């Protein structure tokens, strides 16, 4: 239900309503953390 | 040039140093003349037209007498070492316009409110090393600055192959990529240039500059792509063109102020300064004071010049003579 509709490329984390792209890793705010993806 | 005077300044060239008034045959000979009492001092000079003598110096009214070396009067050409800052990236970033802006403050005018901006551009590609980037940037800088079309010289671009960190590989709008066969280029030196000079109408000026960089998106953030740092200069502009305009000005005190003005009705002054040589200088400041109510001083400047062989042999013997003659103890630079 928590639907994200933005992605942000940056070296510092963006707002939690977006995904976090940084040089080979993407991260989304899950369980009060930025959960990487494998 | 025009200078500020402390009520007067005279110049005398010392081409050859003699020991007598009788040996003055050639137009640059000079003698420091004083009496055993060490109460006055004057110089007997050989002019294009006969002997002349300078105003007499009262050796009790000398304010200062210091000989400057030729090195002191050579304008050092400030040079930067331009690189790309390893914090943004140690290598070019493809698809980004690596622009470089060079600002010029004292452009044709003489104020700091008369600025001029010339640019250098390089768009990076994958597999582009740093040497390739510097090559391409120096080339784009030359084509815009060291061209056969710009009214004035602005900069001297160079390249340095890290294998030889001393030699400054030059670059001009004629230079082409293939003429630069090295792969260890690590900086783009940018040095100010000697501007054109003509005796008595165009003072020896320089156009100072600062390299301003621009932004590039590296990981989503607009960041500056390079760092410009000044390094100890290595090319100096001698004083030949400077002493020469000094003479041109200080010879209209002894002589004609109507220089070339009414062209055929003129007094043509013959000058002894070579604008392709390197002179030391010896300036002596003194004054005249009157009698019992005219105690006001009249400070008057007199300066002497002499070519430099690298060891200041001409001026050293010159003042050694003046010291044997006047008791003064000027220092032999």
């Amino acid at each position: 239900m928590k639907t994200l509709r933005t992605l942000k490329i940056s070296p510092n984390a963006p707002d939690i309503n977006s995904v976090w792209l940084y040089k080979g890793t993407m991260k989304y705010f899950n369980n009060g953390e930025w959960e990487t993806i494998g | 040039m025009v200078i500020s005077i402390n009520q007067v300044r005279q110049l005398y060239v010392a081409k050859a140093l003699k020991a007598n008034t009788a040996a003055l045959t050639t137009a640059g000979d000079i003698v420091p003349k004083a009496d055993t009492a060490k109460t006055t001092l004057y110089f007997q000079s050989m002019s294009p037209a006969g002997i002349v003598a300078s105003d007499k110096i009262n050796l009790k009214h000398v304010l200062y007498a210091k000989a400057t070396p030729s090195e002191a009067l050579a304008h050092k050409l400030v040079r930067y070492s331009v690189t790309l800052d390893a914090d943004v990236s140690a290598t070019p970033v493809a698809g980004q316009n690596y622009i470089l802006r060079l600002a010029f403050r004292q452009y044709i005018g003489l104020s700091e409110e008369d600025q001029y901006f010339k640019y250098g551009e390089v768009i990076a590609r994958s597999g582009m090393t740093a040497s390739d980037f510097y090559k391409k940037m120096a080339i784009s800088l030359a084509k815009n600055l060291e061209n056969k079309t710009e009214s004035t010289p602005l900069v001297n671009i160079y390249l340095i192959s890290a294998a030889a960190a001393s030699t400054d590989v030059p670059v001009t709008s004629a230079t082409k990529e293939s003429d630069l066969t090295a792969t260890d280029y690590n900086q783009i030196i940018i040095e100010e240039t000697e501007q054109p000079w003509v005796l008595g109408m165009m003072p020896q000026a320089f156009i100072p500059f600062t390299p301003q960089f621009l932004t590039i998106t590296v990981d989503g953030e607009d960041r500056l792509w390079g760092v410009a740092t000044v390094v100890t200069p290595t090319k100096t502009v001698p004083d030949g063109h400077l002493i020469a305009d000094l003479e041109y000005f200080c010879m209209g005190a002894r002589g004609d102020i109507y220089r070339g003005m009414g062209y055929p009705n003129i007094i043509k002054t013959t000058y002894l300064v070579d604008p392709g040589a390197v002179y030391d200088v010896l300036d002596i400041h003194y004054f005249y004071t009157g009698s019992n109510e005219s105690v006001q001083k009249s400070e008057k400047t007199i300066t002497l010049v002499a070519v430099d062989d690298g060891s200041h042999t001409a001026m050293n013997a010159l003042i050694g003579a003046i010291n044997t003659a006047s008791g003064l103890t000027i220092a032999t630079l």
